[PDB]
């Protein structure tokens, strides 16, 4: 054969990155993951079934697997000069994963591939939606979130209740471990969203293009402006993404004396109750793109539709 | 794939103003989404570097009414004939997603550099 070996050769490089295969062979992967779509024919935030992707995961030197995958994608040839004048552009940002274009021997073409370097297994739609449509005889992708980031332990679940907010009052802390692997994603977005900006980039931010570290990776439906006037479009991630950041507690870093988390806390003066110097801070720092006026004394609101958005 | 406007827009007609005052019969250009509401022109361009508000007509009786602009950002916008500058304000008050859908159909479908 050798014309599958090859492959796992070419989507190496200059990186070590020991893969292994996972879709036997030069053949893709099919997988049931969860996207935000709208595209004139259909709209929702649903699981779908993919298929245009090879997934390779990768083992460090111990010779143990680990969080680390290369998603090499197969689509047309009018993509692939779209998602690299794009790239190009968006490469100095550090909030967006390595890309690698290239163009193989499948058969008898030479078909063209785009490969991601070092994401993880799932994304931010994979966790939201997992936690938005709960099933407790259906929730294998939430038990892997939760062991793959040393949440928990496989044998945590072996207790009954586990899931119960009101008799095991303990999934509270098992849940905001998630915290900072997502304040950090958070701060991602306003670089991303940033770099964007100054290169003139326009296109909407959905959140099943940033993986589980806050790194950024589908650039092809974006449209490509004068430089200075980028315009993110993030609208249905910060909302869809919303019920998230107070179950897994994710701003309980601001209250350090640094925002470290190792720290001690700050000591406020006790006289002191406007803080609203420091709430238009915290909007600035996580949600700068949110593109509608905020109030944080909710008495100059303009209606019953603005207290509620402002609240 | 979430798509910026699916669908395209259209219609370019009429006139605003330069100085909030003047506007006297013919001033600048408006842009597009004659809006299914009534008219709700999202953009608006002008062939000078000079536009303060702008009393746009609209339908009905009371058409008249400032719609004013902002700081504006200029392009090349080459036309097919030949180069042309154009400043382009946006309507006071437009949110990400309106400004998007101008941005892509006047860039993408027409001659940009
Ligand atoms: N982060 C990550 N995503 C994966 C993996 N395997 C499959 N996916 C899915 O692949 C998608 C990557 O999107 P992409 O291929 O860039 O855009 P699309 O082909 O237009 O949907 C993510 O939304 C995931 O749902 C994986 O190992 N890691
Ligand atoms: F159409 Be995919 F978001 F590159
Ligand atoms: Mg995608
Ligand atoms: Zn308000």
């Amino acid at each position: 054969s050798a014309d599958a070996q090859s492959f796992l050769n070419r989507v190496c490089g200059v990186s070590a990155a020991r893969l292994t295969p996972c879709g036997t062979g030069t053949s893709t992967d099919v997988v049931y993951r969860a996207f935000d779509i709208y595209n004139d024919k259909v709209a929702g935030f649903a699981k779908f079934l993919k298929t245009n992707c090879c997934r390779f995961q990768e083992k460090d030197e111990d010779d143990n697997l680990i969080d680390s995958y290369f998603v090499v994608k197969r689509h047309t040839f009018s993509n692939y000069q779209h998602e690299e004048t794009i790239y190009n552009l968006l490469k100095d940002c550090p909030a967006v994963a390595k890309h690698d274009f290239f163009k193989f021997r499948i058969d008898g073409d030479m078909v063209p591939h785009i490969s991601r370097q070092r994401l993880t297994k799932y994304t931010m739609a994979d966790l939201v939606y997992a936690l938005r449509h709960f099933d407790e005889g259906n929730c294998d992708t939430l038990k892997e979130i939760l062991v793959t980031y040393n949440c928990c332990d496989d044998d945590y679940f072996n207790k009954k209740d586990w899931y119960d907010f009101v008799e095991n009052p303990d999934i509270l802390r098992v849940y905001a471990n998630l915290g900072e692997r997502v304040r950090q994603a958070l701060l991602k977005t306003v670089q991303f969203c940033d770099a964007m900006r100054n290169a003139g980039i326009v296109g909407v931010l959905t959140l099943d293009n940033q993986d589980l570290n806050g790194n950024w990776y589908d650039f092809g439906d974006f449209i490509q402006t004068t430089p200075g006037s980028g315009v993110p479009v993030v609208d249905s991630y910060y909302s869809l993404l919303m019920p998230i950041l107070t179950l897994t507690r994710a701003l309980t870093a601001e209250s350090h004396v640094d925002t470290d988390l190792t720290k001690p806390y700050i000591k406020w003066d006790l006289l002191k109750y406007d803080f609203t110097e420091e709430r238009l801070k915290l909007f600035d720092r996580y949600f700068k793109y949110w593109d509608q006026t905020y109030h944080p004394n909710c008495v100059n609101c303009l209606d019953d539709r603005c207290i509620l958005h402002c609240a | 794939n979430n798509e910026l406007s699916p669908v395209a827009l259209r219609q370019m007609s009429c006139a605003a103003g330069t100085t909030q005052t003047a506007c006297t019969d013919d001033n600048a250009l408006a842009y597009y989404n004659t809006t299914k509401g009534g008219r709700f022109v999202l953009a608006l361009l002008s062939d000078l570097q000079d536009l303060k508000w702008a009393r746009f007509p609209k339908s009905d009786g009371t058409g008249t009414i400032y719609t004013e602009l902002e700081p504006p950002c200029r392009f090349v916008t080459d036309t097919p004939k030949g180069p042309k500058v154009k400043y382009l304000y946006f309507i006071k008050g437009l949110n990400n997603l309106n400004r998007g859908m101008v941005l892509g159909s006047l860039a993408a479908t027409v001659r940009l550099q």
